[PDB]
């Protein structure tokens, strides 16, 4: 087929949704520390007991 | 801001275990000590 020249331009682009995030866990009171530093707390309590 | 890493804190569980291991030592050095010291009479 024949085309005119270009009435608008473009480009292949990525479209993401935004995560409303907002969304607390229940246990969400242990981010602080990360896990190895409470999987180790428990084995520095074992040990010093 | 991530949560807290082991690396942060790796060097307070040293002291930890060498201090549990002093501890240990401390003990059994008087136990040595105490133990000869008894048989010897
Ligand atoms: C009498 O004098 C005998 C004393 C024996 C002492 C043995 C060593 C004490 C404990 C050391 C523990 C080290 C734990 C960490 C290893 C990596």
């Amino acid at each position: 087929i024949d085309f005119s020249k270009p009435f608008m331009s473009l480009g292949i682009s990525i479209m993401i949704k935004k995560p409303q995030k907002s969304k607390p866990g229940v246990f969400s009171f242990l981010d602080p520390l990360a896990y190895e530093i409470w999987m180790c707390i428990v084995f520095a309590y074992i040990g010093v007991s | 801001t991530s949560a807290l890493s082991l690396s942060n804190v790796a060097g307070v569980f040293y002291i930890l275990v060498g201090g549990l291991g002093l501890a240990m030592l401390v003990a059994l050095i008087e136990f040595c000590y105490k133990s000869r010291a008894e048989a010897k009479r």
